[PDB]
RNA sequence: GAACUGAAGAGUUUGAUCAUGGCUCAGAUUGAACGCUGGCGGCAGGCCUAACACAUGCAAGUCGAGCGGAUGAAGGGAGCUUGCUCCUGGAUUCAGCGGCGGACGGGUGAGUAAUGCCUAGGAAUCUGCCUGGUAGUGGGGGAUAACGUCCGGAAACGGGCGCUAAUACCGCAUACGUCCUGAGGGAGAAAGUGGGGGAUCUUCGGACCUCACGCUAUCAGAUGAGCCUAGGUCGGAUUAGCUAGUUGGUGGGGUAAAGGCCUACCAAGGCGACGAUCCGUAACUGGUCUGAGAGGAUGAUCAGUCACACUGGAACUGAGACACGGUCCAGACUCCUACGGGAGGCAGCAGUGGGGAAUAUUGGACAAUGGGCGAAAGCCUGAUCCAGCCAUGCCGCGUGUGUGAAGAAGGUCUUCGGAUUGUAAAGCACUUUAAGUUGGGAGGAAGGGCAGUAAGUUAAUACCUUGCUGUUUUGACGUUACCAACAGAAUAAGCACCGGCUAACUUCGUGCCAGCAGCCGCGGUAAUACGAAGGGUGCAAGCGUUAAUCGGAAUUACUGGGCGUAAAGCGCGCGUAGGUGGUUCAGCAAGUUGGAUGUGAAAUCCCCGGGCUCAACCUGGGAACUGCAUCCAAAACUACUGAGCUA
């Protein structure tokens, strides 16, 4: 199906993620649709931890996308705030 | 790698001050500074348009204590930056934190500040810095640690940094050896004999 | 709306089909110059009305042949 | 020219280049060794025995 | 094969193509009837065999032997022929 | 506010000079190799050659809450007696049937010059799982693996007879949509499990109610693929003709779908100097390296597409393959064997031989992000995250700091006066970065089990879902990043060059030898050019050499060159394609100009910022992508159309 996960990139032991939308059966850093923000495990100072677009990613849970398991902690922690 | 050996050939070799001693007692007695070194001392032997760009870049080189790599480097970032790079490769070199360390009276000599900042005895914001390139801004506040302010060695320095002119850009707390960078120094600050134009004209070739 | 095609008939030795030259001017990418291009097609004459010389314009169909996609809407300047 | 091993093109050629006879106790030449061999006329031996090879 | 899926898939694959076989086979034989009753020029044969034929074809693409589009195809062009023959 | 800003020449033809012209040099880059030398760390990179052949491990499984069967705990007990037997129950585990997955992720660049790729379009299609609607899940039937049984085989294992279930398979019933048919009418589905329960009957075997998962038709959406058109995409003319299913029409067949896709008739068409056909070479693109730009060269790592899977073919199963660890046939090559008879495919991760100038470990964990199955714990995962090796690259830091004139001793040169190595050393006094030892110490972690409470779902304080609360539990890297203490200057500098180009010079040996050399050129008894030694100049954990691309080269000249004598006007006409067009009105709108919309993937380049003690590196937003397509507008010029005039 067509899923929301995290893409993996930074550096070593420096992990930067991106939220995609991507068909399931592609490579973790292959092609995707569209992308609606990034997460930043350590951030810090001015960094932002995490950023969404509401907008997009309530399109694209309205046309059937399955987030995993940290974008729907993580998506769930951005509408909290 | 970093330079080490005789301080003093480099000033008789390019034929002007160039400080690398304390400045303590003098230069002239001291090396009798008017000859090249070695065997063929006395000849004069002028010579070409590329030895002029030559020298003036291995002059300021050897004021700043840069190897060349780490020069091209900072050469390109200030063609890279706006405004006249022939002033904005001084800016940059003026700003390094051995460099800094030396004008604040902390050092006698560069040698001796990039002594001090590598061996972990200079804070820049709060917290403890050990690189001798770290660019420094405007308003940061270079002082010493706790442990590290009974040094002779900055007593010394400071005494004998009282008498050497004043830099005007840079401000001293001398009962705790605190100091203040206002900004970088513009060209009309540094001495006017260096002939930054032979060395972008070298450069540029 | 739909976008079409307007060129002379070289041929129409075929059978409820025509042949159209379509002409092109471009601009030689590396000298600058403007030369002149041509592009053949084969266009479908339902009712063979198009005749060798006609100025003719036509658009585009789904394949009706291979080598065959374009169809005629109008014949616009009769040949002699 | 020694070794230890089978017959390869490097000592084929090494051969060729000597005027040499290629002796192989108890090894067994490859597929490109036996290429080079048939290309040219080398002679190649195989044994099993060193009194064989010292009445060659 | 290397891994037991592989060999249970052959397996699988055989016998599905067994059972599948037989099941084209019986929709080629009801088509072709139809099409030599209506090349022969009969037509109370073509109803018969027409009629014979609809329901099997429409339960074999149901079944998912063949695809709908194909069933539709097929009920189309007979029932076409046919009523061309009756006139 | 920014997204740029940018361009050097020199040596060598002559007795000397100007020009022409070739050669060479000074710069920046490599997936580099070799020689000498070698301390540390961070981030990257690492068979470019034989798509050569491969020993050995691992790289794709999962579901008992779909189904029989056999394994049969703890317990309640019963008997006899210390332990056994028996029964009821029964927890766990799976060889088999069955459902999904295996078409993904991973590798390589042989083939391919156009069924590929890039840009812009469109019409005739399909699309498992996913989302939202619509209508349903009623009732039968015959089987078969497993299993028991009988033989053969060295084994691999094979064969006959009997017996049994399912969400396996096949009819029947019905059809909101759906198929075709003209209205008229006809045709086509399913499957059941798991947790609870009020009242009723029954063996609360169950029916019945409820929830969850599942199945069947169909519409829309999302995603993914199939198909068509236009333009562009290497060298060769010492390759000029190519094509008979070929080009078009009709009837028919075939596909998910248009179509010579196929077939039977009819016609003789189709392509080509705007380069067909043929020959050679080659995956393409974003991009990368140079360059002031225009250009030139080039497709490593990263991302998109394509093709391939020992070689040549073919189909089956499936939503999807002509199938990368699936099937069948043939072939080449290895091997087993008990000689009867079978097996194999590292261009997956390690690894080996071979070729080569040359390119690394049979490592650890599923802790993190992903993928498959499951309901959920959870299982699998050489993807991935990390470690190992190698100055291969980029970046950063060390190998100490101040004072010190008997200007020590030694070396070298000397006009024998001295100069130089040189504040250099020693002496004196300081500091401990990195490395060594010791002790502290984050962040990568979201979740899972259990227990409680509150809401919603019903019919129900049940089950279940969801908020929250308490407790417990998780890290390969790892002796983490980082921080504090101790000792001592202690543990750490080489390489090339010194005649001009081109920064840096003298002595001693040798004597057209030995040798050097990028180009001029050095060496034949005073060699700043060979070989040493003193001194000096460039770089520096690196320094040189070799190979290769662009630059300088305006030396293929579009920007931006020439042809009287340096190379260069055909011996001279005529003329075909083509290029170009005297001068007035009027129209059109292809070129041309302006604007709007869509697109031009992300990364990369650039600008402004933010995080690693700095930098390399990572990252946010912007700019750009100079192009393409469609609309609206303008009419000076060119094109086109109509009518004139005479230079
Ligand atoms: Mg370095
Ligand atoms: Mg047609
Ligand atoms: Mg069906
Ligand atoms: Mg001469
Ligand atoms: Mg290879
Ligand atoms: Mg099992
Ligand atoms: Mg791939
Ligand atoms: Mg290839
Ligand atoms: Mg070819
Ligand atoms: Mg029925
Ligand atoms: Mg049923
Ligand atoms: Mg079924
Ligand atoms: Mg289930
Ligand atoms: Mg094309
Ligand atoms: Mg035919
Ligand atoms: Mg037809
Ligand atoms: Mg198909
Ligand atoms: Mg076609
Ligand atoms: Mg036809
Ligand atoms: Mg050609
Ligand atoms: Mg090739
Ligand atoms: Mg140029
Ligand atoms: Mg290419
Ligand atoms: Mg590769
Ligand atoms: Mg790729
Ligand atoms: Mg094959
Ligand atoms: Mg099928
Ligand atoms: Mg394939
Ligand atoms: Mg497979
Ligand atoms: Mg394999
Ligand atoms: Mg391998
Ligand atoms: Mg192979
Ligand atoms: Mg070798
Ligand atoms: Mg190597
Ligand atoms: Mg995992
Ligand atoms: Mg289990
Ligand atoms: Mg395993
Ligand atoms: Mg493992
Ligand atoms: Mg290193
Ligand atoms: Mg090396
Ligand atoms: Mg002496
Ligand atoms: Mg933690
Ligand atoms: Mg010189
Ligand atoms: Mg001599
Ligand atoms: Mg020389
Ligand atoms: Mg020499
Ligand atoms: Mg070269
Ligand atoms: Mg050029
Ligand atoms: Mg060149
Ligand atoms: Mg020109
Ligand atoms: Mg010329
Ligand atoms: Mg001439
Ligand atoms: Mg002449
Ligand atoms: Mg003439
Ligand atoms: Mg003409
Ligand atoms: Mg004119
Ligand atoms: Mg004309
Ligand atoms: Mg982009
Ligand atoms: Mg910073
Ligand atoms: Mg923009
Ligand atoms: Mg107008």
């Amino acid at each position: 199906m067509v899923t929301i996960r995290l893409a993996r990139g930074g550096s070593k032991k420096r992990p930067f993620y991106h939220l995609t939308v991507t068909n399931s059966r592609n490579a973790r850093d292959g092609r995707f649709v569209e992308r609606i923000g990034f997460f930043n495990p350590v951030a810090t100072g001015g960094e932002v931890r995490l950023s969404v677009d509401q907008e997009r990613a309530t399109y694209w849970l309205g046309q059937g996308a399955q987030p995993s398991e940290r974008v729907a902690q993580l998506l769930k922690d951005a509408a909290k705030a | 790698a970093r330079y080490i050996g005789p301080k003093c050939k480099l000033s008789r070799r390019e034929g002007t001050d160039l400080f690398l001693k304390s400045g303590a007692r003098a230069l002239d007695s001291k090396c009798k500074a008017e000859n090249v070194p070695g065997q063929h001392g006395q000849r004069r032997g002028r010579l070409s348009d590329y030895g002029l760009q030559l020298r003036e870049k291995q002059k300021v080189r050897r004021i700043y204590g840069v190897l060349e790599r780490q020069f091209r480097g900072y050469y390109q970032e200030a063609s890279r930056r706006k405004g006249s790079t022939g002033e904005n490769l001084l800016q940059l070199l003026e700003c390094r934190l051995d460099n800094v360390v030396y004008r604040m009276g902390f050092g006698s000599t560069r040698s001796e500040s990039r002594q001090l900042v590598s061996h972990k005895a200079i804070t820049v914001n709060g917290q403890t810095v050990n690189i001798p390139s770290y660019q420094v801004k405007a308003g940061d506040v270079v002082a010493v640690r706790e442990k590290s302010k009974n040094q002779l060695r900055i007593a010394q320095a400071l005494e004998l940094c009282g008498q050497r002119g004043r830099v005007e850009w840079v401000e001293v707390d001398l009962d705790k050896k605190a100091g203040t960078f206002k900004s970088a120094p513009a060209r009309s600050d540094l001495s006017a004999d260096i002939n930054e134009n032979l060395i972008v004209e070298l450069y540029s070739k | 709306t739909v976008r079409t095609l307007t060129g002379r008939v070289v041929s129409d030795k075929m059978d409820k089909t025509v042949t159209v030259l379509i002409e092109r001017r471009v601009k030689h990418p590396i000298y600058g110059k403007y030369v002149k291009r041509s592009t053949k097609l084969h266009a479908h004459d339902e009712s063979n009305q198009c005749r060798i010389g006609d100025l003719v314009t036509i658009r585009e169909t789904r394949p009706l042949a291979k080598t065959k996609a374009w169809t005629l809407v109008d014949i616009v300047e009769r040949a002699v | 020219g020694g070794g230890v091993g089978g017959i390869t093109e490097s000592d084929a050629n090494l051969a060729l280049a000597s005027n040499a006879v290629l002796f192989g106790f108890n090894v067994r030449a490859d597929a490109g060794a036996r290429k080079i061999v048939e290309a040219e006329g080398l002679d190649m031996r195989y044994y099993n025995v060193i009194y064989d090879i010292i009445e060659d | 094969a290397n891994t037991p899926s592989a060999k249970k898939r052959a397996k699988q694959a055989e016998k599905r193509r067994s059972h599948n076989a037989s099941l084209r086979s019986m929709v080629r034989t009801y088509i072709k009837n139809v099409v030599k009753a209506i090349d022969a020029k009969d037509l109370e044969k073509a109803q018969a065999a027409f009629t014979a034929a609809v329901p099997v074809i429409d339960r074999m693409a149901d079944k998912g032997i063949i695809h709908k589009n194909k069933a539709a195809r097929h009920k189309s062009r007979l029932s076409g022929h046919i009523k061309a023959l009756s006139t």
